């Protein structure tokens, strides 16, 4: 075939791995901030649940 | 002229008329932190696949 075709298709290659590369190291940079804070959806390790504490007179008034 | 309560009287739960008023946090809590942004969106395919090394797909 023509040199176009193998120019085209190298710039489509390139781009793709280009972007790859790039949300590579936005991935890491992002998994290393939300594992030192912890304020997003990963890693998020369980805490007790709120729900099973009892909110009732407890025979003393001090609980 | 006192009548002696009867079975089950004087175990009642009852309601009480007064002026106190009530107490807005009697546990003294402090703020409660914010809690996560808990974001929401609608789901896109994974850009170029999973990105593992060599794999496209
Ligand atoms: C058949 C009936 C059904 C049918 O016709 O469906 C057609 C069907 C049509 O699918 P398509 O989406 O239109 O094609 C898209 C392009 O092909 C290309 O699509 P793609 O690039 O997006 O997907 C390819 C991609 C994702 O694909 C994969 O993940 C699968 C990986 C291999 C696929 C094998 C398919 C058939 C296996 C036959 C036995 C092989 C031995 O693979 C990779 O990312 C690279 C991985 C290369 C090898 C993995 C690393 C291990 C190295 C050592 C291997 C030894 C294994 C243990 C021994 O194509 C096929 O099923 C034929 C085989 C697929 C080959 C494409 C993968 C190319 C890279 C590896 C080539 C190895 C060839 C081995 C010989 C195969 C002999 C047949």
């Amino acid at each position: 075939d023509g040199p176009e075709k193998n120019y085209e298709k190298t710039m489509a290659i390139l781009q793709i791995e280009a972007e790859k590369a790039e949300l590579r190291l936005k991935e890491l940079e992002v998994r290393r901030l939300m594992r030192a804070r912890g304020d997003g959806p990963w890693y998020q390790y369980p805490t007790i649940d709120k729900a099973l504490i009892d909110h009732s007179p407890k025979t003393t008034p001090d609980n | 002229g006192w009548v002696r309560p009867d079975l089950g009287e004087l175990s009642k739960v009852t309601k009480v008329k007064t002026d106190r008023p009530l107490p807005e946090n009697p546990y003294h809590s402090r703020a409660r932190p914010e809690p996560n942004p808990e974001a929401e969106g609608d789901l896109k395919p994974a850009k170029h696949g999973s990105r593992l090394f060599f794999w496209t797909m």
